[PDB]
């Protein structure tokens, strides 16, 4: 503008680092952040101002993923001690995003569920069936397969455990207990 | 191969960019493109897809008294070749390597940045990494980061290859996801045939249970073969357990085959060669797994980052000059 | 640098980098091609593509770059960004991804008798004719097949650089301390050689000769096939009375086929041939079926003296599935051990 | 080299690179189109694109780059950089989602004549219907259209080198063998304009898929499926097995289910002719096991079971060798 | 569409007019040569010119144009090699109240070993469904039931099987009928929902003419 005024709206894609955390996995609630700044230019040649509190969402495409419940940016100065006068500016922009869990519930609570259940009702299938034994290891077998849904849906984050591979592991070592214990009333029927 | 994001502290002097901050309006610092200014032409040498060049030409300051200062940043792919000895247990011993092609070590030195204290100055021979702003990768710890600047006698003095710098990043495993998807499910499955010597021969259950045990390893096989590369040099810890334990469920299955064999030619043979053959084959398969597991287990990267060399190359060791 | 700067801009007055450095209108340049392997950074059998890290090392005269050192100061030799000079186009022609030319345009080193030499860093994937018949203990010949794009044999006259000491060293090198060894393949020769044509080019091909190493196949593939094997042989042991011939057979059957899904991310695509370790998949499936199939025979005899009778058919095949088994897998084993590298390159 | 500095210097001071290399606007420029093929690199049944290694000749006489050997030295062609002159702007027609025109502006040999020869690389991603229906022992007629985006029939007259493609230096692709192939010049006219001609050169390649490894790895473990689904009616009932023998088979044709649509193609347009096969070989197991249930309701009258048994084993084996038949011998014979 | 760097009020669009001097306010598509895709097709293709004000205070006009393909999915592969095969294996759950509720009765262990190939089936769909939690698929629902009823007739045998160990055959034919008409219904009800929500009659043109 003759105003001198500059307007520059490049597009970008920032791939921003984030400490996701996974503790709470699938329900977990997100807040990430992208820290912009001047490079090379310090606070005392050139500052940089937020245009508003808030980033600017009114364009902003829905996610079928994770749901924005609140974004703000905070300007920060920092000082150093080889520069008692100069400041170091940046803006952190920040994003609370909500996971929508519906889709894990789905594919992976559900079948951990039914499996729980088979291996609790192994329990009132009769000995002389024959059929515990089978049971048993049907249902072994079927976690086992879906391990390798499982593996792939669960980030392979060692950083901690996540709810949905906890509860994976205490369905695992449900199923080889109830195989264990099915083995040792097998052999006390037999005495 | 190991992709980094690394701010490469490039510092250098040069005297045609000397001026008196007094005769223009005390200006002490100032910030120039890159391409104005001689570079020395530094490049990542062991990169694993052509991106030789840093990735981000951010301004170069240059100070009053001569002193340029560059700090580019960059993502780097290097080719850090993988021990799979140990693994999931292992730690890997990747490198960054920088020097420069279009100058040799006739032209330029490479050397490492001298900080102070004191009025002490002493070299960083190390990685320098944020005490608090680093996040951890979710998966590797960084246990050593040493530098050095390697000199090759024997290369000639007006080759590109005689001298480079080298950051080491030793790294180690966190094992929990790991233990948790796969050790503890793929052990405790392996162990559940020492359940099939005990279920009685009446059931008509204990080839199935063996079998059913060798497909479930069948396909943790599948899965860990699909997860680490192919390599030949070395059989992983994980792998050498699971073909020990395919081959005792191999066994067994034989085993079962012979009592029941003899079940329905008795009886009492059939489940004295059972109970045999359990308190033979359950021991051995314990021992066999503790002493697979124990390797992987109390497997650490050595104390100082270069074996033979007392220097730690760290932080609380300055190498005062 | 005075007298750097003042040869450099005398070097380059009226200059054209376009142009070929021939003195007369049929003079050749001469190019000698070296090659140094950096690492061999993979071969895939699916796109039959092999992708190396290597630098060229190619030298030629260019007469309009000559300068007397004495009067400029000493100045013996000289770096300058490529870009400035002529360059021979020489490209990387059975490349398969069209990228024929070198990675990164670094100077080349002029010296003051007028030799240029360039030494570009490149990634290549060439295309390489897979030798899928004794997969995974193959080995593969591949090549690279170096030449100008543009100029005839008539303009650019190619042929091998030679070694440190001057002989025909006709090789790609390899510094022992500075070479990436890789994890799967194992170089055992790698000679070059000079192509004449048959308006016409020259050629120069570089051959890497690399054996796979098989101790991950044997492990993860070849021993569970065996396993596999022997439990199809012993279900013939187990008496039909124990009521787990069929589950221990189809079982087998459905491991086998488990190994055979992870294999299938593993061979080459192309039907040109069929790999020894796909015959012995087949082989080992179609034992399992034969298994299955006598299971039953034997079984329709049991339920029928015909218990005897059943017990005598049984052995019997076990002992012929035995003989059967040790014959097959020894031919298998057999051929795909007598099948190694040769002993020379150009046999 | 002093002379062919020159001479450069000298063509290049004027040149435009905008305006046709015509003497006279009225005049056609007439460039011959070569297409040498190189290597099929891939097909793509399923986003229906086939991706080609070609190296594009173009000829073509420009009226301005004439120059006398005599005054040069006897210098009768040099090399030139293609981006300093005209060149026709080729573009690829049914590009899928490659380039559409040529991007390695490689250099051009440039003769005393005026006679330009450019021969660009090119990787060509072109669209072709695909005929699934038979595979894997499915022929493909893929096509290449080429044609100047900009200029008409008119102004740019394009020709073609030979009838047929140039395949001297193709690599023998190890999935498909070119059956033929040839190149036809087409005119079309429209409504606007009775005067000028669109020209196009469509190149096509009739290319026959090599089953063989469809064979091994699909066709031959559904055949070892199918065999073994109907010896459950062989099997005695007092054995017990019939139903987990039925059962288990059916398991691990539904793991090698997971092979197969990983191998086949997922196109939508038509079932494959091994997908008709996988189709057939389930539900052939599923009627089985229910065939097995009722004969062993029936049992639990055992004579009766017994003979039914004894036919089923019968019609089950001859359907399976029916069915095989009927899928691959017709279009083996085809073949032969 | 839209121009990156001008204004409503600097660069204006109108649609493109036939030889006719009818508007082309759609996609144009050329019935002679266009190849329809594989898994998709095109039903139609209305463009739409939209204005609007970016200043709230009724600033600088904003203008683009906005294209809407309605595709639809050809869904023969999924009908033949996932849809078929899954009803057919549900369908075999049913076959276990016929099978005896006693010894070598294998009741249970055809339901558990339909359900673990239900579970194969549900590793190949979760592999082709995307991850969006907007909605569950009828596949997914379809699934999902199938998976449940058949935890419900394993509960159901193992009852009928403890009863008879201790009714058998009145119990199995009377929770093979609810089973019965409880899929039946089940399956209809959850895939006539894509019959009552196909693609819907529409004001356009057709994109491709006859
Ligand atoms: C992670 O990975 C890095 C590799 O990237 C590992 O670093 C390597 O560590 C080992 C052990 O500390 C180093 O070995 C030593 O290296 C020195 C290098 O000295 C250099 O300069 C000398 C001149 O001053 C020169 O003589 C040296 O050349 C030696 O080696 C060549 C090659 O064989 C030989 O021809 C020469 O005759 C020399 O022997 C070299 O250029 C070297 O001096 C050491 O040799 C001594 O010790 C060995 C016993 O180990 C003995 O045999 C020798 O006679 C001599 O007494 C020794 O080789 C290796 O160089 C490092 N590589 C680097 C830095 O690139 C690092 O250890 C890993 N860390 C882990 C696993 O934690
Ligand atoms: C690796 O593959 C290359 C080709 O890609 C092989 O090179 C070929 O080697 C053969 C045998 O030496 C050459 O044949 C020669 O032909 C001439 C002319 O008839 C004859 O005089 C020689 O005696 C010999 O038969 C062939 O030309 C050559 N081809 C090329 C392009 O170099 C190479 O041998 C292969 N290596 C191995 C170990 O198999
Ligand atoms: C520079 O700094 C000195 C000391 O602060 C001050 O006196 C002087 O006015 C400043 N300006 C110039 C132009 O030198």
């Amino acid at each position: 503008q003759y105003t001198g005024h500059i307007t520059w709206t490049p597009p970008a894609i920032f791939k921003s680092y984030c400490e996701i955390i996974v503790t709470h996995f699938p329900f977990d609630e997100q807040n990430c952040s992208m820290k912009l700044g001047t490079w090379t230019y310090d606070g005392s040649v050139v500052a940089i101002n937020p245009e508003s509190d808030q980033p600017d969402l009114s364009n902003f495409m829905e996610s079928g993923e994770w749901v924005i419940k609140e974004s703000r940016g905070w300007k920060h100065s920092v000082t150093y001690s080889c520069c008692p006068d100069t400041p170091y500016l940046d803006i952190t922009y920040h994003f609370v995003m909500q996971r929508l869990p519906l889709y894990f519930i789905v594919n992976v609570i559900i079948p951990c569920l039914l499996f729980s259940f088979l291996t609790g009702l192994v329990f009132y299938l009769p000995t002389d069936s024959g059929e515990k034994m089978t049971l048993s290891i049907s249902v072994l077998l079927s976690l086992t397969v879906f391990l390798l849904v499982i593996v792939e849906l669960i980030p392979s984050t060692s950083s901690a455990v996540p709810l949905i591979g906890k509860y994976m592991l205490f369905t695992m070592v449900f199923v080889i207990a109830s195989i264990i214990i099915t083995v040792i009333v097998i052999n006390t029927h037999h005495r | 191969t190991l992709t980094t994001n690394v701010w490469i502290e490039h510092g250098w002097t040069d005297n045609r960019l000397k001026w008196n901050a007094e005769e223009f309006g005390n200006i002490s610092v100032l910030r120039l493109p890159p391409d104005m200014v001689w570079l020395p032409e530094i490049v990542l040498e062991n990169n694993n897809d052509g991106s030789f060049q840093i990735s981000y030409s951010c301004n170069v300051l240059v100070y009053h008294y001569g002193f340029v200062y560059w700090l580019p940043p960059a993502i780097f792919r290097s080719s850090c070749p993988i021990s799979v000895t140990y693994f999931p247990f292992d730690w890997q011993n990747c490198s960054l390597k920088f020097s420069s092609l279009k100058y040799t070590a006739k032209e330029i030195t490479l050397s490492l940045k001298q900080d102070a204290k004191e009025n002490r100055t002493y070299p960083v021979e190390w990685i320098i990494i944020d005490p608090e702003g680093f996040t951890e990768n979710g998966e590797w710890e960084i246990v050593h980061r040493p530098a050095r600047v390697n000199v090759d006698p024997r290369a000639p003095l007006d080759s590109p290859s005689r001298q480079d710098i080298t950051f080491y990043l030793i790294i180690r495993r966190k094992p929990l996801f790991y233990i948790i998807n796969i050790l503890v499910p793929c052990v405790l499955i392996s162990f559940m045939v020492n359940l099939v010597f005990y279920l009685p021969a009446d059931s008509g259950e204990k080839t199935s249970v063996a079998i059913s045990v060798l497909l479930a390893q069948s396909v943790f096989l599948l899965l860990i073969s699909k997860r680490l590369p192919a390599t030949s040099m070395a059989i992983p810890l994980i792998g050498k357990f699971l073909l020990f334990g395919m081959v005792l469920v191999t066994m067994v299955v034989v085993i079962c085959v012979i009592v029941l064999n003899i079940h329905f030619r008795w009886n009492r043979v059939a489940r004295t060669v059972d109970r045999l053959c359990l308190f033979v084959v359950t021991p051995v398969m314990v021992v066999g797994t503790a002493w697979i597991f124990l390797q992987g287990v109390y497997n650490q990267p050595p104390p100082q980052p270069f074996p033979g060399d007392p220097y730690s190359y760290n932080v609380q060791d300055k190498r005062f000059i | 640098s005075e007298a750097e700067g003042r040869l450099r801009e005398k070097l380059f007055s009226g200059y054209d980098s376009s142009v070929r450095p021939a003195r007369e209108v049929g003079d050749r340049v001469r190019v000698s091609v070296g090659l140094i392997l950096a690492q061999l950074i993979s071969l895939n059998e699916k796109d039959e593509e092999m992708s190396t890290k290597v630098y060229l090392d190619l030298e030629w005269t260019d007469y309009r770059l000559s300068w007397d050192p004495a009067e400029h100061d000493g100045i013996d030799s000289l770096r300058i960004t490529a870009e400035s000079v002529w360059l021979p186009d020489v490209v990387l022609l059975n490349n398969n991804d069209g990228n024929f030319d070198v990675a990164l345009d670094i100077s080349v080193v002029v010296s003051s008798d007028g030799s240029v030499r360039w030494q570009p860093p490149g990634i290549y994937r060439s295309s390489c004719s897979i030798q899928v018949t004794y997969f995974p203990f193959d080995w593969q010949n591949c090549t690279m097949v170096f030449s100008s794009y543009s100029y005839d044999s008539s303009e650019v006259s190619l042929q091998t650089g030679l070694g440190p000491d001057g002989q025909g060293h006709q090789e790609i090198h390899i510094h022992e301390g500075t070479f990436i060894e890789n994890g799967q393949w194992e170089i055992i020769h790698k000679p070059s050689r000079l192509i004449q044509p048959p308006g016409q080019r020259q050629e120069v091909i570089f051959y890497l000769i690399i054996r796979r190493k098989p101790l991950f196949y044997l492990v993860n593939v070849i021993a569970p096939c065996i396993l596999i094997t022997l439990l199809a042989i012993f279900v013939f042991y187990l008496p039909p009375d124990a009521g787990e011939k069929m589950g221990l057979s189809i079982f087998a059957l459905l491991t086998l086929t488990v190994f055979l899904l992870l294999l299938a991310d593993k061979v080459p695509e192309t039907s040109l041939s069929v790999p020894i370790i796909i015959k012995y998949l087949m082989f080992t499936m179609v034992l399992v079926t034969f298994s299955v199939i006598l299971s039953v025979v034997v079984l329709n005899l049991h339920h029928r003296d015909w218990q005897f009778v059943a017990m005598v058919v049984d052995r019997l095949f076990l002992w012929t599935f035995i003989i059967f088994t040790s014959v097959g897998t020894l031919v298998i084993f057999l051929d795909a051990t007598y099948h190694l590298p040769p002993p020379d390159p150009f046999p | 080299s002093e002379h062919e500095t020159r001479l450069v210097a000298k063509l290049f001071k004027d040149y435009s690179s905008v305006v046709r290399p015509v003497e006279d606007h009225r005049q056609v420029v007439e460039v011959t189109v070569g297409l040498q093929l190189i290597q099929l690199i891939n097909v793509d049944e399923v986003n229906q694109i086939v991706t080609t290694n070609v190296r594009l000749k173009q000829q073509w006489v420009d009226y301005n780059l004439k120059w006398n050997p005599d005054d040069y030295g006897g210098v009768k062609k040099i090399h030139i950089p293609s981006e300093k002159i005209w060149r026709p702007d080729l573009v690829l027609y049914n590009n899928a989602d490659g380039d559409f025109a040529i991007v390695k502006f490689t250099k051009v040999l440039l003769q005393y004549t005026g006679h330009i020869t450019w021969t660009p690389p090119a990787i060509f991603k072109s669209y072709c219907e695909i005929i699934v229906t038979h595979f894997p022992f499915d022929e493909q007629n893929c096509s290449m259209k080429l044609g100047t985006w900009t200029y008409d029939g008119s102004v740019v007259a394009i020709n073609p080198e030979s009838d047929q493609p140039d395949l001297s230096n193709f690599m023998e692709s190890g999935e498909w063998v070119i059956k033929e192939s040839r190149g036809w010049k087409h005119s079309v006219t429209y409504s606007c304009c009775p005067d000028t001609p669109y020209l196009d050169i469509t190149y096509h390649f009739v290319m026959q898929r090599l089953p063989l490894y469809f064979i091994v790895n699909v066709i031959i473990p559904c055949l070892l499926f199918s065999f073994l689904t109907g010896l459950v009616f062989y099997l005695p009932t007092d054995s017990g097995e019939k139903m987990t023998l039925s059962i288990s088979v059916l398991l691990s044709l539904t793991v090698f289910l997971l092979v197969i649509v990983e191998l086949i193609p997922s196109t939508s347009s038509a079932v494959p002719l091994i997908g008709k096969y996988m189709l057939f070989t389930m539900v052939f197991v599923i009627a089985s096991i229910i065939i097995t249930v009722i004969v062993i309701n029936t049992h639990h009258w055992k004579y009766v079971a017994m003979v039914m048994d004894h036919i089923l084993l019968g019609v089950f084996m001859l359907v399976c060798i029916i069915g095989t038949l009927a899928v691959f011998a017709g279009r083996l014979i085809e073949l032969n | 569409f839209r121009s990156q760097t001008y204004n409503a009020e600097e660069v204006e669009f109108t649609f493109a007019v036939d030889n006719d001097g009818k508007t082309i306010n759609k996609i144009d598509i050329d019935t002679e040569a266009y190849t329809e895709n594989g898994e998709w097709a095109i039903d139609f293709c209305p463009g739409v010119i939209r204005r609007h004000h970016g200043g709230a205070t009724d600033g600088p006009g904003e203008t683009d144009v906005i294209y809407s393909l309605i595709i639809r999915r050809k869904p023969l592969f999924y009908v033949i090699n996932i849809i078929v095969p899954c009803v057919l294996i549900s369908g075999l759950v049913l076959l276990a109240y016929f099978l005896p509720a006693q010894a070598g009765g294998q009741k249970c262990t055809v339901s558990i070993n339909v359900l673990l190939a239900q579970t194969v089936f549900l590793f190949l769909i979760a592999q082709k469904i995307p991850e969006t939690s907007l909605s569950v698929p009828l596949l997914g629902r379809f699934l999902i039931f199938v998976m449940v009823v058949a935890t419900l007739i394993v509960m159901n045998c193992v009852i009928v099987l403890n009863v008879s160990q201790r009714m058998g055959n009145a119990l199995d034919n009377i929770c093979f009928w609810a089973a019965l008409v409880l899929f039946s219904v089940g399956s209809s009800l959850i895939f006539l929902g894509a019959y009552f929500n196909r693609v819907p009659d529409l004001p356009y043109a057709p994109c491709i003419q006859p």
